[PDB]
């Protein structure tokens, strides 16, 4: 499984460098995505949307994160 | 643009005192983080982030700020925080750093080993001669250092080199190096250096002669 | 453990232009969210931001250099190279490349740094002459010894004792301009007196400008 995961994760990670947002966004998302491939080593349709809400929490208060951050996850 | 000021520019402090540096941006900033750099060696990340101590630094670092004012600090000093500490910021092209914040360590006053060494042979077959006097763990760096042939003063012809502050000691070495011809140099006898400084009582002259040994 | 080294001209003469290599293990341009930054650094100047890469083929510059700052990488053989052209000669500086991260956004492990300075005249080697022990002259309950290193351009030169084997004690002076229009340093160490004819000192001066590497014995003068 290891592969497969990867392979979504560094699909995520170059759509996330494209993104029109600060590098500070970027990395805040950037590592919660780290964290969340990485915490699979540590409600079945739902993870496409919990993984989402934990990965977007970053943007918080702003909405406007929160829609390019989903964008990304989407495709 | 996204531009920092680091102040104070310099500093002195003694061994175990709080030092804050103040990196002051121009625009709101997510993150600041802070570099470290000894004399002639690449600068080492010293807090991420913006308190987030980078592996190996000690305790005594600490990281904080917000927005458009960050610090630095070190809770004890020590004789090895001599270094020019850089704040750098990531979160807009370009990266940016401060302008440069050197950490000097106030020190009790040292008096200066004062050593002598006439020019090589090897270097005497090539038509020239170099004299080179060594002052050795002293504080502070202020030092005159003159120069005597045959107690007649002399410009022109010489070059001091201060060493870095000592890790360990927080003091400094200072070499002043008086250049001649074989012809010039053979046309003398003693040649003589005097160190004044703030740690002796009265001038020093170490000294030789040519022919000795 | 990751690891970068540059490499580059030690001399490049004006309106020329300069390619550094920065060289990395430890990780590779290819994994996700990796990058490699240049950081320049001029004499008695802050550091400077040049360029970076990803591993996305992304690129950066700082307008500062603008125009004149060409970036690439090479993932097979684990290298980036940054191009300056047009070299003045006040861009005479050390080059550092550094790792990046789209998680960091910050340089973690750089390299150890190469010194390039753009300027007309010709490499010289140096001349490295003892600094003996002298027999009255530097001696108290220890004694120094050393090294001059003269006549010599461009900077740097690396000066260590015994191949690294004495470290403490060690005051490498830093290289002064003489009128000569060239660089000279001596290096110096304080050992016992007790030491001095027991022990032998040899000092390495390597100067990688002129591909110069001498290893000069200091012993004490007997009058």
């Amino acid at each position: 499984v290891e592969r497969e995961l990867r392979n979504w994760l560094s699909e995520v990670l170059s759509k996330i460098n494209d993104a029109p947002v600060t590098n500070d966004i970027k990395k805040a998302i950037s590592n919660q995505v780290l964290k969340v491939a990485e915490q699979v080593w540590n409600s079945k349709e739902e993870l496409q949307e919990r993984v989402r809400k934990e990965v977007c929490s970053v943007c918080s208060n702003v909405p406007a994160c929160w829609a390019i951050c989903g964008g990304l996850l989407e495709v | 643009d996204i531009q920092m000021t680091q102040s104070p520019s310099t500093l002195s402090a003694s061994v175990g005192d709080r030092v804050t540096i103040t990196c002051s941006a121009s625009s709101r900033v997510g993150y600041m983080h802070w570099y470290q750099q000894k004399p002639g060696k690449a600068p080492k990340l010293l807090i991420y982030d913006t308190s987030k101590l980078a592996s190996g630094v000690p305790s005594r670092f600490s990281g904080s700020g917000s927005g458009t004012e960050f610090t630095l600090t070190i809770s004890s000093l020590q004789p090895d925080d001599f270094a020019t500490y850089y704040c750098f910021q990531g979160s807009g092209y370009p990266f940016t750093f401060g302008g440069g914040t050197k950490v000097e360590i106030k020190r009790t006053v040292a008096a200066p080993s004062v050593f002598i060494f006439p020019p090589s042979d090897e270097q005497l077959k090539s038509g020239t001669a170099s004299v080179v006097c060594l002052l050795n763990n002293f504080y502070p760096r202020e030092a005159k250092v003159q120069w005597k042939v045959d107690n007649a003063l002399q410009s022109g012809n010489s070059q001091e080199s201060v060493t870095e502050q000592d890790s360990k000691d927080s003091t400094y070495s200072l070499s002043s190096t008086l250049t001649l011809s074989k012809a010039d140099y053979e046309k003398h006898k003693v040649y003589a250096c005097e160190v004044t400084h703030q740690g002796l009582s009265s001038p020093v002259t170490k000294s030789f002669n040519r022919g000795e040994c | 453990q990751v690891t970068l080294r540059e490499s580059g001209p030690a001399l490049v003469k004006p309106t020329q232009t300069l390619t550094l290599t920065c060289t990395f293990s430890g990780f590779s341009l290819s994994t996700a969210g990796m990058s490699v930054g240049w950081i320049r650094q001029p004499p008695g100047k802050a550091l400077e931001w040049l360029a970076d890469i990803w591993w996305d083929d992304k690129k950066h510059y700082n307008p500062s250099l603008k125009d004149r700052l060409t970036i690439s990488k090479d993932t097979s053989k684990n290298q980036v190279v940054l191009k300056v052209t047009n070299m003045d000669p006040a861009d005479t500086a050390t080059y550092y490349c550094a790792r990046d991260m789209i998680f960091n956004f910050y340089f973690d492990v750089w390299g150890q740094g190469t010194t390039v300075t753009v300027s007309s005249a010709s490499t010289k080697g140096p001349s490295v002459f003892p600094l003996a022990p002298s027999s009255k002259s530097t001696s108290g309950g220890t004694a120094a010894l050393g090294c001059l290193v003269k006549d010599y351009f461009p900077e740097p030169v690396t000066v260590s004792w015994n191949s690294g084997a004495l470290t403490s004690g060690v005051h490498t002076f830093p290289a002064v301009l003489q009128s000569s229009g060239l660089y000279s340093l001596s290096s110096v160490v304080t050992v016992p007196s007790s030491s001095l004819g027991t022990q032998t000192y040899i000092c390495n001066v390597n100067h990688k400008p002129s591909n110069t590497k001498v290893d000069k014995k200091v012993e004490p003068k007997s009058c």
